[PDB]
This record gives C-alpha cells, structure tokens and sequence, in this order.
RNA sequence: AUUUUUUUUU
RNA sequence: AAAAAAAA
C-alpha cells in the first residue's frame, strides 16, 4: 500500500507545489463494499503505460470476478479525476453492470479548462456516477485507510489534513461552478 | 470465431459530414440540444467507430454511432439503450423518440387557440419527428407553416 | 362565445330523461352532443360549471330516490327499492358518462361524481 | 395496393375498396347490396364513358396511383350533388 | 355493419364500421339509448373526414412510406373543428 | 404482442421476403481473388463483412466479438440474432455457399422473445406508443 | 509538477 | 525574482 510521504505528496491539491518542482502523478484508490457481508476490498492503481489508471482498475474489477445479482458499492478516490477516454469507458463499463454504486472522488481536476474534458465531467454525473471534489471527510478517510501510521513522520497529519481540506475549497467551488 | 451483428446504414462523406456539423452546431452555437453527450473518434477503442451521439431520454438513451472503415466506406447505426439492453431502431422511430423529449412541439391547449384565431406561442418546427396521427394535427400544420440552420435529424442523415 | 346561456337549459330536459331511464331519441342524444362539445370548447368553462352542474343533478336525484324510498321503510320494501334502484344506478353509470368526453379531454368524471353521490346518499346513510 | 372507391348516388356517397382488376360485378354485388340493390336493375358509370353494363374489368381497372384513399375518385350512379361549400 | 353517417346537409356518407370507428365521439355515440347524424359538419368536411378514416386505417400499419394527406387551408382551419368534435 | 407483430407491421414485412444479399467489399479486386479473400475473412474472425440488401442502404454488419469489449451467430449458417424495432429477430441465409452473392430473410426470435428481459421491453413498447404532440402541460 | 489571464504583497 | 487569492 502507500505511504505517508507518498500520501502527502501525490494527494495534493494545491496550485503552487513550492519550490520542490516533483511531478504529480494520477492515482486511484479503490475500495469495494458489499451487502452480503464481506470486508472492504482495499486496492490502487497508477497510471501505467496505456493502462490508465481508471482503465486497470476496470479491468480489475472485471478479472476478479462478483456476483451479478448483489449490489456493489465501489469508491474510488483518484488524485486527477477521470480523462474523457477514462469518462466514456468508466460510464460505458458502470452501464453494462447494473449492480455497482460508483463513487468518484477527485482531489483535482484534470484540465478543467479544456471544453472536452468539462463534456466528459459532466457526462459522468449525469449517467448516475457522482464525482465531487475530497473534501476533509473523504481524505480523512483514505488517509486512515491507505496508509500505514506504523513508521515515525514528521508533519502531523492533522495538519496535513486540514491542509488538504482548505486547499479543496476553491476546486470545490469550480467542480460546482462546472456542470451546467 | 465469434461475432456481434448489427445493421449499419451506408451513407456517403458529405451526409455524415453535415449530420456531425448540425449536431455540433445545436450543442454548442446553440441551445436545442445541450443535454445530449458527443464521443469522438479518440475516446473509443473500437477501431471501426468514428463518432458516437448520446441522446438521453429519460433513464434510457439512443445511441447514434458513425463507423470509419466500412465498404462501398462508412455508415450510421441507431440503438435505444436502457441499462445493458439495447434494440436496434429505424430513423423514423429515432427521429419520433427524440422529439418526445427534447424539441418544442404544439402545446396542450394549442388547437384552441387556433380555432378561435388567438395566437399559439409554443409551435412545432422539428417536423422530422411526425411521421400517421390524428387529423387534428394535420389540420393545424395545414395552418400555420412551421429555423436557418436545420435541427439534427437521423431521417436526413440516413437517407438512400 | 356561447356557453352555458340558453344552452344547458336546453339540454337540462334531456340530461334529466337521460337520468332516471326515460325514453330519449338518438336525434336528441346527437344534439346533446353537439351542445355539450360546443359548451366545452366556446368559453372553456365546462369541466367546472358543467361539473357544478352535473353534481347538483345527481344529487338533487338521490335526495328524490331517499324521499320516494324513505315511503318504503318496510325491510322487504327497503329492499326492493334498492334492487330496482340499483338497476337505474347501473343504466345511469352505463350511459351517463358517454356524452361527457370532451370533460376528459379539456381536464368521464360525471359517471365517479354520480358514484360519490350515491355512495354518500345510500352508502353512508344505510 | 387495392384500389379505393367512392360511388355517388344523387345524395349517398358509399367508400368502399376493390382490387386493382377487380370487375364490375365484384364491384356491385354485394357491396351494392348494402344499398339494399341486386345486381338486376343496376348499373355502374364512370365520368363520361358510362361504363356500359358490367365485366369489363378492362376499363374498370382504375390504377392504384389514379385512386387514392387521400383522394379516392368518384364513379356516380343513376345524377349527382355536389359537395357544398363554406 | 357498414355506418351511414348523416351530414348538416343530408348527405349521407357510408363507411365500414370499423373506419368510423377511429373517432373516440363515433364510437361512444352510437353505442348506447346503424346511423349517425349531426348537426354542424357540412358534407365537403365529412367527406374528408371518413377519407381519413380510410387513409389512416390503410397507413396505419405501413412502416415505409406515409403519403402526405392533401388538405385544402383556406378549408383546414373549418376541417379542424369537425376534427375537434371526432377525434 | 411481440409475436403477432411481425406479422403486419411493413419494417418486417419488407425486410422478411427473401430478399437478395450481395456482399460489398474488395470489387475493385479480382473477383477469384476477391472471394478468396471473402473465404479467408469467413475462415478466422478478424474482420467485418457487410451484405448490401442489393438496392437499399441498409446493411447487415458482421463485426468480430473482441472490438468493442468482450461484452448464437454462425458463418449457410448465416444465423444473426438482434432485437429489432423492440422485437427479437434472426436474420437468417446464404451467401457463404455460393461465390458472393445469395438470400437473405428474417425469422421470429421465439427463443430470445421469452429469454428477454421484461421491464425495459415495456417501457420501449411505452416510449414508441405514446406521442409528444400535444403532451405538454398549458 | 495540467496552461492562460487578473488582483494584492515583497 | 518570490509569496497569496480569484476566474477560464
Ligand atoms: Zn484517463
Ligand atoms: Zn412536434
């Protein structure tokens, strides 16, 4: 799984990054809950060569094989939402299966500006798949869950939390401000 | 060997070309037909589908997809989709499903306004979508004559 | 333009023969027709002043049937009544709707508005 | 597609269909019955040929473009009324 | 069967039944306390109304082709309140 | 009603007649070579195939399974199940038998018709019956 | 490190 | 040259 370091740099979601000029890369952290009864399943993908993140984590959730008649709830946190490829194939794939609740969170929005990339967002909501911005609940949660709290880290999560949270405000209002 | 079947309508360059044209033009330039969805010819693995118009009616949608790489060459198909089951649909039927939903037609209390010579605000100018229905209709069509660039219908498109 | 001033009067003979099974010709069915439809259309306030109408009939009706059967307080007597009583309110449910389309189609509903009456005239009192 | 046709009889105005050679006397057997008429005492017209008496379905052979049921053509019976007008 | 409907005018228009039968007012008309008259329709909107009893029960089932029915304005709008009373 | 359907409705009365299917494809090229490669199209599922109806635009298309997403049909076993106009269909005939050229019709889906799903045949059968005119509220 | 513009400060 | 914010 990931870690702590790797868990403050790759989930940022401000604008400036400082002077450190580290590359930010898309990730998706998927979790699956079902209604039967068993436990979370717990997963994340990069964007491998082609393979884009979203598109592994499909085709996971293809290979590994579930029940057709029990209701899935799949949520998956990626650090660059959904590209127009990722946005037809996901809604494509969330059509064909009738028994997934898919839940995307996006910690910043992947060339928001481009006019293709907005259509594609917009799709996804529409075709019953909700994509909001993280929000301090959401990256609380994938903070818990994702990371392991085992080895010592400087930067008090805490802060590093409230941090992410204040910096999801304005993307927040842009994501709200985008579907029309 | 398996296969997956299904009925593609030949149609030439400058047909499809217009039809994307007007689509394009009615999403965006104007506003008719904002709600619908576009998947160009990148955003899909197929290797044969150059485009691909999403119409969402209600909690199904029609899918008009145009291939690429046909013979005697190119074509358009028309699906209506409804979570994973999809029939194949014949123009005129897709053009009378677009209309129920999405351009203006005659309203509920049109036909008498007419008869007592008031003024009908909400008028019909997507006749591609009627194709017999009640004499009402014609009448009223018989009396007013109901836009410079044309609405997208898959009629005009899938012609010859 | 004429709706409701020297028209229902007209059809009020035939809406009442209509009611209580008396003889009525079809010319006369034809007419009420004409009348109700143009009624209906002319000013456009048919569904309410029709329907005011309508259900001031139907019940001054039931309130005679309750006058004429509260004569026959006799069980047997009691019953009979409603036999024949019910045949009529079988003929009226029949027939009585039919002329009244238009009302559906500008918003039948005289066929439950008669239904309601005879279920408070009849049905709550007994 | 079967011919439509209209027979005008001073006021009455039977519509009616017939096959695209159909002949007179399947045109005025029973069909013309309904009008309470044998074949006996009748006789079909058409414009100005007259139509003589019957089973020439030669001429009787109407195409199937020439009537219409939007416009069926008229074939008279005997005078005719015509329509009347706003 | 065939119905022998009766204009304002006398003109009578005979149809089958079941052509006459696609107005709502016709079928609950004659059904109830053979032949129909009216007081209103002339004959030149009667006449156009049983040729589109014919037209419609014929192209009705046709799926390809569905030729245009011809009707006249400077008559239509008087034509559409016949409609109005059928339909 | 999906049954009686075929039977009067014109969409199926004009598609199901025998009607001729030429293959459109590779003219151009010699026609022994031409059909040789028709033959080595048929032989592995790796193309498509397009019978032109021979007169109209419309075309049946035979693509393989694995181009858009893994998510019976044979190749005289011209077997094509759909669900046409709301109804399932089987186009059926033979042009592999012969050179380039033969027949084609439709048969009823009896087997498709009852296997089908219900709620959403309903509501298309709800969607195609109903008409916009004069729907809106004023 | 997804780009452009604008505003404020040093 | 650097920091912070808003919009596309
Ligand atoms: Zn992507
Ligand atoms: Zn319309």
């Amino acid at each position: 799984l990931l870690t702590a370091e790797t868990f403050r740099l790759q989930f940022n979601n401000k604008r400036r990054l400082r002077r450190p000029y580290y590359p930010r890369k898309a990730l998706l952290c998927y979790q699956l809950t079902p209604q039967n009864g068993s436990t979370p399943t717990r997963g994340y993908f990069e964007n491998k060569k082609k393979c884009h993140a979203e598109i592994c984590f499909i085709n996971e959730i293809k290979s590994m094989g579930l029940d057709e008649t029990q209701c899935y709830q799949v949520t998956c946190y990626l650090t660059w939402s959904p590209c127009s490829s990722c946005a037809w194939e996901l809604v494509d794939f969330i059509q064909a299966h009738d028994h997934l609740n898919l839940r995307i969170f996006a910690s910043r929005l992947y060339y928001h500006w481009c006019k293709p990339q907005q259509d594609g967002l917009r799709l996804l909501c529409g075709s019953q798949v909700p994509v909001e911005v993280m929000g301090f609940p959401e990256f609380a949660d994938c903070w818990e869950n994702f990371v392991d709290h085992e080895k010592p880290l400087s930067f008090n999560p805490y802060k590093m939390l409230e941090e992410l949270d204040k910096n999801s405000r304005a993307i927040k209002r842009r994501l709200d401000r985008i579907k029309s | 060997n398996r296969w997956q079947v299904m009925i593609v309508w030949q149609v030439d360059r400058m047909r499809i070309n217009t039809w994307k044209r007007l689509v394009k033009h009615h999403m965006y330039i104007s506003r008719k037909a904002k709600d619908w969805f576009y998947r160009h010819h990148y955003e899909s693995t197929h290797p044969k589908i150059s485009s691909e118009v999403h119409i969402p009616l209600g909690d199904a949608k029609l899918v008009i997809t145009t291939y690429w790489g046909l013979h005697t060459g190119q074509g358009v198909s028309i699906e209506w989709r409804k979570k994973r089951y999809s029939t194949q649909v014949d123009p005129d039927l897709a053009d009378q499903l677009i209309h129920l939903h999405y351009f203006d037609c005659f309203s509920e209390s049109a036909i008498r306004n007419t008869i007592l010579g008031r003024i009908v605000s909400p008028r019909c100018e997507y006749q591609a979508g009627h194709n017999v229905g009640s004499l009402q209709y014609l009448a009223l069509a018989a009396l007013i004559k109901p836009i410079k660039p044309p609405l997208p219908s898959v009629r005009k498109l899938t012609e010859d | 333009s004429l709706q409701f001033e020297d028209k229902w009067d007209f059809m009020r003979p035939i809406v009442l023969k209509l009611l209580r099974q008396e003889s009525v010709t079809k010319q006369q069915w034809f007419d009420l027709f004409s009348d109700v439809h143009a009624v209906c259309l002319w000013d456009d306030k048919g569904p309410a002043k029709i329907h005011q109408a309508l259900k001031e009939d139907i019940l001054e009706f039931i309130k005679q049937a309750q006058a004429r059967v509260l004569s026959h307080q006799d069980d047997t007597a009691l019953l009979k009544a409603y036999i024949v009583e019910w045949r009529k309110f079988f003929t009226q449910c029949d027939i009585l709707p039919k002329p009244f389309c238009q009302l559906e189609i500008t918003l039948s509903i005289v066929r439950k508005l008669m239904l309601d009456t005879w279920n408070e005239s009849i049905f709550s009192n007994i | 597609m079967d011919v439509f046709l209209m027979i005008r009889r001073h006021k009455t105005t039977i519509f009616t269909d017939a096959k695209e050679s159909s002949t007179v006397f399947e045109l005025k057997r029973i069909v013309e019955g309904i009008l309470k008429r044998p074949p006996d005492e009748q006789r079909l017209y058409k414009d100005d040929q007259l139509l003589d008496d019957g089973k020439t379905l030669g001429e009787c052979g109407f195409t199937s473009q020439t009537a219409r049921p939007q416009a069926p053509a008229t074939v008279g019976l005997a005078c005719i009324e015509p329509f009347s007008s706003p | 069967m065939y119905v022998k409907l009766i204009s304002s005018d006398g003109h009578e228009f005979i149809v089958k039944r079941e052509h006459a039968l696609t107005s709502g007012t016709i079928k609950a008309m004659l059904s109830g306390p053979n032949e129909v008259n009216f007081r209103e329709i002339p004959s030149h909107v009667l006449s156009k109304v049983c040729m589109y009893f014919t037209y419609k029960v014929r192209y009705t089932n046709s799926s390809t082709e569905i030729p245009e029915f011809p009707i006249a304005p400077e008559i239509a709008l008087e034509l559409l309140m016949a409609a109005n009373f059928l339909d | 009603d999906q049954r009686s359907k075929f039977e009067n409705e014109e969409f199926f009365r004009k598609l199901s007649r025998e009607c001729e299917i030429k293959y459109t494809g590779f003219r151009d090229r010699p026609h022994e070579e031409r059909q040789a490669r028709f033959q080595n199209a048929c032989r592995d599922g790796r193309s498509e195939i397009a019978f032109v109806a021979t007169g109209t635009n419309l075309s049946l298309q035979f693509f393989p399974a694995s181009w858009q997403g893994e998510q019976y049909v044979d190749l005289v076993y011209l077997k094509a199940p759909m669900i046409l106009n709301g109804v399932c269909v089987i186009w059926k005939g033979w042009i592999d038998l012969q050179r380039l050229d033969g027949m084609g019709c439709l048969e009823f889906d009896e087997e498709r018709a009852q296997q089908e799903d219900a709620l959403a045949q309903q509501a298309f059968e709800e969607a195609r019956r109903r008409t916009r005119e004069f729907e809106d509220r004023d």
